């Protein structure tokens, strides 16, 4: 199937000491690999999925480079715009940067994407074409002009169709035994009686990999968004997902209502329905 | 400029009671970043709690793992507390086996 | 592998 690289950044100043908290996150699909906190000991970037370890010293050494490349970056940010929004010095404010890139089924480049966000409202981000920026406010339109004399957008395109997509590829290959395996959902359904008259049925959806997923439940073959509760999809811990859904119904009519899981896992859809 | 988390709080696997799980409280939604959360026991707090590096979403909203090792029983009381600059007292949430 | 020329606003 198709496949994702992604980094993702948040700054926090720290009005009353010091230097702003850096976090760095990098993912392949639903999987972090590398990390980088400004809190930790090591002061590197580190790894966090075993595929990732064999890297030499000299990747290491160089992502270690550029994440605190990134880190001054935002350092110098924070303060651009508080000048910007003609903000105080006194208050804490936050910059949230993400980029990477996606392959489709067969590995070539499909698309990139480069967005950033402060104070957790959009600031600008490049347009999918990578050629030019959508800039939110009038602030972020003075990057924009800067950033196009400096053919900023050039230079990450490049990154974004080019070395990006090659990474992801090696990562693809070097992670293969866990990153090109689907785990599809294992499946089951609880019944728990709510009153005289109503039972609740919950369709359970474990430890399956990737995230995307959809539960839906029908009556009579027809799908029911009424008297169901769906819960966000959820990370079990050790690199799957969880979800459920649940749907309310009159006693003795369980056998009306299916449940349908979808998954890139799944060959074809599974069908759940209340057989005790 | 601020968002509320939601919060869910369930174990890894299907719990039994006596067999050693994983206690979650997953914590998503929320902006701006700072955040305390803690997993408590019989109203206390959990000391050896770990959680995940912060991320987002597309709409920015942060979200965060937080988690310990278990072991279920019968009358233990599990629970995720957490505060945020958005609520005006810090949030319990029970762990409910069936959720 | 992270980008190597970020620019800054």
């Amino acid at each position: 199937g198709s496949h994702s690289m992604r980094y993702f950044f948040t700054s926090v100043s720290r009005p009353g000491r010091g230097e702003p908290r850096f976090i760095a996150v990098g993912y392949v699909d639903d999987t972090q690999f590398v990390r980088f906190d400004s809190d930790a000991a090591s002061q590197r970037m580190e790894p966090r999925a075993p595929w990732i370890e064999q890297e030499g010293p000299e990747y290491w050494d160089g992502e270690t480079r550029k994440v605190k490349a990134h880190s001054q970056t935002h350092r110098v940010d924070l303060g651009t715009l508080r000048g910007y929004y003609n903000q105080s010095e006194a208050g804490s404010h936050t910059v949230q940067r993400m980029y990477g890139c996606d392959v489709g089924s067969d590995w070539r480049f499909l698309r990139g994407y480069h967005q950033y966000a402060y104070d957790g409202k959009d600031y600008i981000a490049l347009k999918e074409d990578l050629r030019s920026w959508t800039a939110a406010d009038m602030a972020a339109q003075t990057t924009k002009h800067k950033w196009e004399a400096a053919h900023v957008a050039e230079q990450l395109r490049a990154y974004l169709e080019g070395t990006c997509v090659e990474w992801l590829r090696r990562y693809l290959e070097n992670g293969k035994e866990t990153l090109q395996r689907t785990d599809a959902p294992k499946t089951h359904m609880t019944h728990h009686a709510v009153s005289d008259h109503e039972a609740t049925l919950r369709c359970w959806a474990l430890s399956f990999y990737p995230a995307e997923i959809t539960l839906t439940w029908q009556r009579d073959g027809e799908d029911q968004t009424q008297d169901t509760e769906l819960v966000e999809t959820r990370p079990a811990g050790d690199g799957t997902f969880q979800k459920w859904a649940a749907v309310v119904v009159p006693s003795g009519q369980e056998q009306r209502y299916t449940c349908h899981v979808q998954h890139e896992g799944l060959p074809k859809p599974l069908t759940l329905r209340w057989e005790p | 400029i601020q968002r509320t988390p939601k919060i869910q709080v369930y174990s890894r696997h299907p719990a039994e009671n006596g067999k050693s799980n994983f206690l979650n409280c997953y914590v998503s939604g929320f902006h701006p970043s700072d955040i305390e959360v803690d997993l408590l026991k019989n109203g206390e707090r959990i000391e050896k709690v770990e959680h995940s590096d912060l991320s987002f979403s597309k709409d920015w909203s942060f979200y965060l793992l937080y988690y310990t090792e278990f072991t279920p029983t019968e009358k233990d009381e599990y629970a995720c507390r957490v505060n945020h600059v958005t609520l005006s007292q810090p949030k319990i949430v029970k762990w409910d086996r069936d959720m | 592998s992270l980008y190597n020329t970020i620019a800054t606003l």
